[PDB]
DNA sequence: AGATTCTCTGTTGCTGC
DNA sequence: AGCAGCAACAGAGAATCT
């Protein structure tokens, strides 16, 4: 049933109709696919942005519900070598199809982990077996690719999710589930997202399960940051104004009873001061250099670990030498 | 749906080597020779997209004519090339009798060249010298360094160049006119801009805009195949405040969802092949360039990182 | 010598009272032990006061031990080849004899030792400062899955390289350099045991003095002086220093006399003279900047730069494997400050 | 449930040799009227299809079907313990993780009983099957076989071609060409030599060698072999049992 | 059988005689097991992600959710533990792992379903991802995508940051957070008093205090303590100076000489002292710490040296990070902050 | 000095197969009631033991014994020149750097000789068989060999467990587990199909796989196998030759041991 | 029925990226 | 200090011929 599988995977879009934030690349795949044109596709962009699922709802309207043996579909997780090529994709391409009579398909998923040679191989196969089959390459990264496979297909960068889809997605979420969401819990919800909606979706099912009720409650801010761990925009500006005007042992203990009251990161305090600081409207670049270098050297050393007290201190002295340049 | 039509990249493939708007010099140069034969070993090199592959093929087709079909042999890199296949296939095909006019000899087509193993291009030498009188052999590559001296040294080299705007929008209105397509100058501008010398991606890109709007116009063309990506990452390095670099980061390239290693990645790109900027300056900000990716590689990668690249950049320019 | 004179029990130690007595605590219940790690400076004598813990945590026959060898194969046939110090009831084994292999020997010895398992076999890690940090993050899970079987006694001499879980998951034991008095308490009972001859007992401070904690080197030193001077050592005996480190002080003496390319090529020649005769990159390093530090020519204002360039370098080395290409950096960096 | 007994489990042993190498996965679904199996390759140009009836088994019982994927690998891994006169029963509950098999001499002597892992495979039985094909041919298998092996050293395609009264098989490549011209012919001296051919439609059409030389390993199940082509879909040869058959689909080479 | 686990228990190290069997034992990671304990009763367990410090109770947590999951008697035939002690390349992912999710879940017994839920999915946890290369990471991605229905990942990592963004987009991320006073000292009483540890009253909190966030070390040295004080026999109570000595900490005094010494003092006398000091077996880190301490807590100095003191400590802590020799870093701190 | 020639340089061929592979060197002695050899595996968990009457041969001399080692690739490297019914003579001095193979044909014909260089190993034959094991069992040596080819592609480790009247070998591992389950049984239609079996003790002890295929091989050498388990020594597995015995003496695995 | 030869598969080593 | 892709060599199994 699909109830045991996770809201990430149970949501997954079965058409095209259900893949929001993508209009300009969906709405063109479906006229190249309604006129019949369909070049190669080669879908770019970051995760979570439903690239997977559009080519796999493109396959279904294409083949029908038999989609799962017209399509050869390969990734990562599966031996993707030279020799596999010249073998599988090969034969794949030269013959015709056993279950109907129309052009094939060949998804590449996560083709950016590819060896050179593969691509090397693949590059003539694209261009050779034109007629009767086609190729969709899905990539994260497209340095990984070479430029001449990188020039063989039509590019559709997927953009990260804006506002207005993510809500969209939101609300029929909370349409399918038992479930009531806060306007400010939603804003904070689309605030840590960056446009992924697997985190998304992950944080929703985490702060149903954080309700510990039967659902006739609301899910506000508070639900939110203590399940997701991430620091409130309240408690982020008075840190950062007790660094900036008062005293170093009153900031240092803001910053102590801040972190270790809700056991807050120290790495989510200095993304969300970086965040804050990005709007201040500042003097002489001078001090945006030191507190740009200082922040990421900082970010850099927690990366690897260390004494949390020590790097606290740190961020706070780097912010306070960077904004006494400041006057 | 039930089938597909064929691109216009495939379509309108050139089969003679007038319909070539490519390198004037070296398609004249093949004419000739495929009028007057005598086809010597070549090797082909250049970059992906400037007709190199469509050259060799429309020079054998026209030098075999009929006889096309059993006087040349095609081994791409999809197939195996290795020192076996050199040793059994390639001297059993060079060997092969075959009855051919007194000014033709057999083809032996090799596209992507710069893939073989060594072995294979070392037996390649001596199978290409004892049969050079029966069999010709012609190599199509983007990189003519991986291909050995001793092969290089038995035949003629061809580099092809980059297509200048004029060769492809020349080519681009001739498509137009065979496919009766309503355009403006100002998106076929667009479109040899976001083509870079690729003949190849602008007619995927013109087929591309046609199949999904019907009018080649600049905004079409720029709402379906996004701005050049280096060049954007150039205006942002080139920037003069630190300010402007930042919102461009953010808008252009953060916002629109390009990763943290491709923006690194161009950007290291568009700094080595800088030349705005003196040889000192420009090694600095590769240098700073580096740590951003040191640190980016170990999973570091975020927004914080390329912001402290480019201040360090910057105070690098700040003399 | 140090071996024919060498504590077999934890009543036979004769510094470090406190430390004794803690050992002493440690193995009162000797099942219910978690893992150790002793750390302190080098040549203190916390190999030694492992042993005679485990003399206490299990019979005399402890030091009865035997050498073995054991094959391992990597991706390549390559037979790994590496031997063991066991025991009937510990046994130890030292990653820092072959290069980025500790993993595979860590993990596959282990897992067959914790296998076949008082009721438990120790394992002594000898210098785990050298172990990859792959090989650690190995030994992680290790150190949890098997605690009824495996217990480890891991020594080193700083615990600066060692990650913090491995750290987290034993016990942390610190071995002081015991007191310049003890060492001579020490050699007194040495040089009369060995039947040396002192015109006065004074010069045995003097070694502690040139020894800086060092037992190891004070004994070592302590003979090596008492067969130039035929086993009757006088009131102004000259100090036994070792080749590398006479080395070290021309080299420093050179550094402060010529600063210059023609200097620094002869600066990089005897650095790979020094790198190729089995002496580590780290404690050339170490003494070059410390008895840099003692030339009584330079200021502060150089002192601060060139520790500065050591710590600097000191982090390149570290991160880096051709320790030439640091050292020499290091000293070209020396030359320029001076 | 499962319940199935083979009298020799020499003949399971041969069945599994006819999927092996050339699938990896395989379906199996147990029922009233039998076992049905169904594997297709990760290219998706070839599709292994099998048949046994009730009667096919010494024992068989089932009054709730199963159906069960598994690694072929690791099935003939398993499926070399049947002295070939072993019996075999093949045992599964109604919600399987395991599929048991259990080969028992005569004798209560020596059993061997293995527990291989299942696989979860999404249920998509195909049923390509064609009503008509544009031609029909059977042949010796054994005869088929030696026409394939001759063939593919010569090329990594081999092509038929039928007309009236002529069936031809044909490779091209870089030694040179050969070809293997047969035509139909009752032999009453005995007819399972026969080779027989209806023809509604000339064909012509190219295999892949490779998967030609996967299928006439079916010549260890039937002493013929049956060819059923159409320009319409994938090629059909097939391999009788007392109750049952071995089908091999194949895609034409476009 | 249950006994002989009893007995091996009890003749075992603290640490792993009071490892939390079930969810309710984790004292402080509550956010993490209340969504845990939510989901035992429904079936839509997703994949997870579990960093933080180490020795917060990641292991402990998963391996309690997963026996309350699946019993004793499943624990063994539906669980595959990867640890960092084990080969994990792309050809182990690709084989393994990939054939392990492919396989169908085990049969439950009659007694499984009775007391436990026994979900219709397994669990593949793969402990300390860090040193997981990326090329193998990314292998698990579609493994982990499209076999969600019959198995379910569980990464445990330490640094967040050493495993790739789509693994983890892929995975609920979970943060455990440190254990320090506040949060663990009705664990570490517990301990205490299961064990019949005599303190004083600022003993425990002092030694989670030490560990800084971390409640393995501070079992490790509450045994430590409890041992060192059943040797003697006095009868006494554990004192926070006892528990500091052995903990590794400076004592107060020594860390006084250390500010006299930098306050006044020029690099020769600093140089002897720290030559001198080094003798005496102590972490630099600790003494990074405890001087990083001092100089921030102490309201004596001017804003000025502190935001310098502060990213001179910064900077020795981050050179000491990578196996840096602890003598020429402590020595280039204080001749650093000498010089302020 | 060694003078021992075999009736058919088979017999010799059969028991050097029993040696190769799973040992490098081998000890031989001759003496006066014949001739015995010993090999032991590098990690020490299998020996190969040999014992060769007087009878056994067709011509046999010593007024001195002679230890001799060598190594068993080279030995086997000449061991197919036999015919198998040649006949084969091993030759050596009382102080000997070789040992001579000489294969001659009936007629006068083809004599072929070998001189193999010896290796240099202190003598030390050890004698761990024991009086009594905690169970005997044994039955042909062509079923012993099927059910450890079948067991073995399941797992590196086979398990034996003896109760009464029931001997039962099991092997676990991935792909799942399999057990083969024999009854004692005598077969008077021909008891060298019998499968017999004294249970002083039940005994349940794991080999190593990779070491029982090693053994199996002695099957070439006699119809049964015999096989000696207990819980204080390795187990033994004998193969019985006219007049002499090759016996592979295998430590159980302690958790992790072959 | 046994022996010999040929073919296929697996493992190890070397080279290149 | 992976992998991979490779290619070559050796060993084992199966088939055919005497
Ligand atoms: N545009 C979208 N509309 C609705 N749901 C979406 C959208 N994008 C992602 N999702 C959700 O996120 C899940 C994962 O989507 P995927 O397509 O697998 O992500 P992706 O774009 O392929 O990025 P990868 O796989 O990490 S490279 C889907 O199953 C949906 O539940
Ligand atoms: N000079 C040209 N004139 C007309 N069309 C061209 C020209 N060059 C390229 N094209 C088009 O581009 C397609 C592919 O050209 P190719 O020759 O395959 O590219 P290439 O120069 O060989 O670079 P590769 O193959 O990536 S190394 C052709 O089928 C044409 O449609
Ligand atoms: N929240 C907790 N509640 C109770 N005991 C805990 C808790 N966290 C840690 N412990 C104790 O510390 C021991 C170690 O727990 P682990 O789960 O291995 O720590 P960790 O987070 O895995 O650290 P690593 O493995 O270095 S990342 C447990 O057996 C407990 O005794
Ligand atoms: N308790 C002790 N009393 C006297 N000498 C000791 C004692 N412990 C160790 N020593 C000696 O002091 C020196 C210490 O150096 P070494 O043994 O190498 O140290 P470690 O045990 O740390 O490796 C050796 O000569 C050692 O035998
Ligand atoms: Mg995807
Ligand atoms: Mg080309
Ligand atoms: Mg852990």
């Amino acid at each position: 049933s699909k109830e045991n599988l996770p809201w990430v995977e149970k949501y997954r879009p079965e058409t095209l109709d259900e893949v929001y934030g993508q209009n300009e690349v969906i709405t063109t795949v479906r006229k190249f696919v309604d006129e019949g044109k369909l070049p190669h596709l080669l879908f770019y962009g970051p995760p979570g942005t439903g690239k997977t699922s559009t080519i796999v709802a493109l396959a279904r309207e294409i083949y029908g519900k038999n989609y799962s043996n017209m399509v050869l579909e390969l990734n990562a997780s599966d031996d993707r070598g030279i020799d596999v090529v010249r073998n599988q994709i090969k034969d794949f391409a030269s013959t015709r199809q056993i279950f109907s009579k129309g052009f094939k398909l060949i998804i590449l998923d996560e083709a950016d982990a590819m060896t050179n040679a593969a691509q090397n191989a693949l590059r003539r196969v694209i261009e050779r077996y034109t007629k009767n089959t086609r190729f969709c390459v899905l990539a994260n990264y497209a340095h990984k690719l070479t430029p001449a496979l990188l020039s063989r297909c039509t590019r559709f960068r997927f953009q990260p999710l804006p506002q207005e889809a993510i809500e969209r997605r939101i609300a029929n979420v909370l349409v399918h589930e038992k479930l009531k969401l806060s306007p400010n819990a939603e804003k904070a919800l689309i605030e840590l997202s960056n446009g992924d909606m697997r985190r998304v979706l992950n944080v929703l099912q985490s702060c149903k399960a954080t309700l510990d009720n039967p659902d006739e409650d609301e899910i506000s801010d508070d639900v939110i940051y203590e399940c997701c761990g991430a620091p409130r925009p309240s408690d982020l500006k008075a840190v950062l104004k007790s660094i900036l005007e008062d005293d170093w042992g009153t900031a240092h203990y803001t910053l102590n009873k801040v972190r270790s009251a809700k056991g807050l990161a120290l790495i989510d305090l200095i993304e969300g001061i970086v965040k804050i600081l990005e709007d201040y409207e500042l003097q002489n670049e001078e001090t945006r250099v030191h507190l740009l270098t200082k922040l990421a050297d900082i970010e850099y050393s927690i990366s690897k670990g260390g004494n949390d007290q020590i790097q606290g201190s740190a961020v706070i002295g780097a912010i306070k030498a960077s904004f006494e340049n400041e006057t | 749906t039930l089938s597909l039509q064929l691109p216009w990249v495939e379509k309108y493939r050139p089969q003679v080597l007038s319909d070539i708007v490519g390198n004037k010099e070296t398609i004249d140069r093949l004419q000739q020779i495929a009028k007057d034969g005598n086809m010597p070993h070549m090797i082909i090199s250049g970059m992906p997209g400037i007709g190199k592959t469509t050259s060799v093929h429309c020079l054998a087709h026209e030098l075999l004519g009929r006889s096309y079909a059993d006087g040349v042999l095609e081994l791409n890199a999809s197939d195996d090339r290795g020192i076996d296949v050199v040793r059994n296939q390639i001297k059993h095909f060079a060997q092969k009798k075959l009855h051919l006019p007194p000014g033709k000899h057999k083809i032996v087509i090799l596209d992507e060249a710069d893939s073989m193993t060594a072995g294979a291009q070392q037996a390649l030498r001596r199978t290409m010298e004892l049969y050079s009188n029966s069999t010709r052999f012609a190599f199509a590559c983007n990189q003519s360094n991986k291909i050995i001296e001793p092969l290089q040294s038995r035949c003629a080299i061809l580099r092809y160049s980059k297509l200048s705007d004029e060769d492809v929008l020349k080519r681009l209105l001739q498509i137009i006119k065979l496919e009766d397509v309503k355009y403006t100058n100002d998106g076929l501008e667009a479109i040899i801009f976001t083509a870079e010398g690729d003949m190849r991606q602008a007619i995927n890109n013109l087929q591309s805009t046609v199949a999904g709007h019907g009018l080649v116009n600049a905004d079409n063309v720029f709402k379906i195949v996004d701005s050049p990506h280096p060049l954007i990452v150039k205006k942002m390095l080139l920037a003069s405040n630190l300010e402007d670099s930042i919102q461009i980061l953010r808008t252009d390239l953060w916002k629109k969802g390009y990763s943290s290693i491709d923006i690194v990645t161009t950007s290291f790109r568009v700094t080595k092949n800088l030349a705005q900027v003196k040889e000192s300056v420009r090694l600095e900000m590769i240098k700073e360039i580096g740590l951003t990716h040191m640190r980016i590689l170990e999973g570091v990668g975020t927004y914080l990182q390329l912001a402290s690249m480019l201040a360090k950049i910057h105070k690098l320019n700040n003399k | 010598w140090v071996d024919k004179y060498r504590p077999k029990s934890l009543n036979a130690l004769s510094h470090n009272e406190e430390l004794t007595n803690f050992l002493k605590s440690l193995s009162d219940q000797p099942r219910d032990l978690p893992h150790l790690l002793l750390y302190g400076p080098n040549g203190t004598g916390k190999k030694t006061r492992c042993m005679a813990l485990l003399e206490s945590i299990f019979g005399p026959g402890v030091y009865r031990l035997k050498i073995d060898v054991r094959q391992f194969v990597t991706a390549s046939n390559r037979k790994l080849e590496l031997n063991v110090v066991s025991s009937p009831y510990h046994l130890e084994i030292t990653p820092s004899d072959m290069g980025n292999n500790d993993r595979i020997v860590i993990q596959e010895l282990l897992k067959e030792v914790a296998q076949m398992e008082h009721r438990y076999k120790c394992v002594i890690i000898n210098e785990a400062n050298s172990l990859t940090k792959d090989a650690q993050a190995a030994l992680r899970r290790t150190m949890e899955k098997y605690s009824k079987n495996i217990r480890l006694i891991m020594v080193c001499d700083s615990m600066s390289p060692i990650i913090a879980p491995i750290k987290s998951r034993c016990l942390l034991i610190r071995c002081p350099a015991p007191s310049d008095s003890e060492i001579s308490t020490i050699l007194s009972d040495v040089v009369t045991n060995e039947r040396i001859q002192l015109e006065t007992k004074d010069i045995l401070k003097r070694i502690a003095q040139a020894s800086n904690g060092n037992l190891r080197v004070s004994l070592l030193m302590l003979e090596s002086m008492a067969l130039n001077n035929e086993l009757a050592l006088k009131s102004s005996s000259p100090i036994i220093k070792p080749d590398w480190i006479i080395v070290i002080h021309k080299l420093t003496r050179k550094i402060v006399k010529e600063r210059s390319v023609n200097s620094l090529i002869e600066c990089r020649a005897v650095l790979y003279d020094l790198l190729a005769h089995c002496i580590p990159a780290n404690i050339i390093l170490k003494e070059l900047t410390f008895s840099l530090l003692d030339v009584e020519t330079l200021n502060t204002t150089n002192k601060s730069s060139i520790i500065e360039y050591s710590s600097v370098f000191d982090e390149r080395l570290s991160l880096g494997n051709k320790a030439i290409f640091h050292l020499e950096g290091f000293i070209a960096k020396v030359m320029c400050c001076l | 449930m499962l319940e199935a007994k083979f009298e020799e489990a020499s003949l399971f042993k041969r069945i599994i040799d006819g999927f092996k190498d050339c699938v990896q996965l395989v379906n199996f679904q147990c029922k009233e009227d039998g076992i049905i199996a169904q594997a297709v390759d990760d290219s998706r140009v070839l599709l292994v299809s099998l048949e046994i009836g009730v009667e096919a088994f010494q024992e068989y019982r089932c009054d709730h079907p199963v159906t069960l994927g598994m690694d072929l690998t690791s099935l003939s891994k398993i499926l070399r313990c049947g002295n070939n006169t072993d019996t075999l029963t093949l045992i599964a509950d109604n919600t399987p993780d395991s599929i048991i098999l259990l080969f028992e001499d005569t004798k209560k002597d020596r059993i061997a009983e293995y527990s291989l892992k299942l696989m979860d495979i999404d249920a998509d039985f195909l049923k390509i099957e064609e009503l008509q094909y544009d031609s029909t041919l059977s042949l010796p298998s054994s005869e088929f076989s030696k026409i394939v092996r001759d063939l593919s050293q010569l090329s990594d395609s081999i092509n038929i071609m039928i007309t009236k009264e002529t069936i031809k098989f044909v490779a091209d490549g870089d030694i040179g060409s050969g070809s293997v011209i047969i035509k139909p012919f009752v032999d009453m001296e005995h007819p399972e030599t026969s080779i027989k051919l209806e023809m509604d439609q000339p064909v012509d059409l190219t295999f892949g060698a490779k998967y030609l030389l996967d299928i006439i390993k079916g010549s260890s199940l039937s002493d013929r072999v049956g060819i059923r082509l159409s320009s319409e879909a994938p090629a059909l040869f097939q391999f009788d049992l007392k109750s049952g058959f071995l089908q091999f689909f194949l895609a034409p080479k476009f | 059988s249950k006994l002989a686990a009893e007995q091996s228990l009890a003749q075992q190290p603290w640490v792993e005689k009071y490892r939390p069997k079930n969810l309710d034992e984790v004292t402080a990671q509550d956010h993490a097991v209340t969504v845990l304990k939510k989901t035992l009763k429904s079936a839509n367990l997703p994949h997870m992600l579990f960093y933080g410090p180490p020795g917060t109770g990641k292991t402990s947590t998963i391996l309690a959710l997963t026996k309350e999951l699946y019993g004793p008697d499943l624990m063994k035939s539906r669980i595959l533990e990867l640890n960092a002690s084990d080969e994990r390349g792309i050809s182990i992912v690709r084989e393994k792992v990939k054939n392990f999710a492919r396989l169908t879940v085990s049969k439950p017994s009659k007694h499984d379903l009775e007391n436990y839920p026994c979900p219709p999915y397994k669990i593949i946890i793969l402990d300390e991802a860090d040193s997981m290369t990326a090329d193998a990471q990314s292998a698990l991605r579609r493994t982990m995508e499209t076999y969600s229905g019959v198995t379910r990942f569980c990464l445990i990592c330490n640094y967040v940051t050493r495993i790739i963004d789509p693994l983890a987009s892929r995975c609920s991320k979970f943060r455990f957070k440190a254990l320090d006073a506040s949060n663990a000292i009705d664990r570490l009483r517990f301990i205490s008093e299961q064990e019949n540890v005599k303190c004083d009253d600022g003993v425990l909190e002092r030694i989670l205090d030490i560990s800084a966030g971390d409640l393995r070390r501070g079992i490790t040295l509450l045994q430590s303590a409890s041992k060192g004080a059943q040797y003697l026999g006095d009868g006494k109570n554990i004192t926070s100076t006892q528990v500091e000595e052995l903990a590794g900490v400076v004592p107060h005094d020594i860390l006084i000489e250390i500010v006299e010494k930098v306050k006044s003092g020029d690099f020769d006398e600093i140089k002897k002292y720290v030559n001198t000091f080094m003798k005496s077996g102590w972490s630099a880190a600790s003494v990074v710490n405890q001087l990083h301490e001092y100089y921030i807590t102490n309201d004596n100095f001017d804003t000025n040296f502190k935001n310098q003191i502060s990213w001179l400590l910064f900077t020795t802590d981050s050179r000491l990070n990578n196996g840096t020799n602890e003598h020429i870093q402590l020595l280039n701190l204080l001749v650093k902050i000498s010089q302020l």
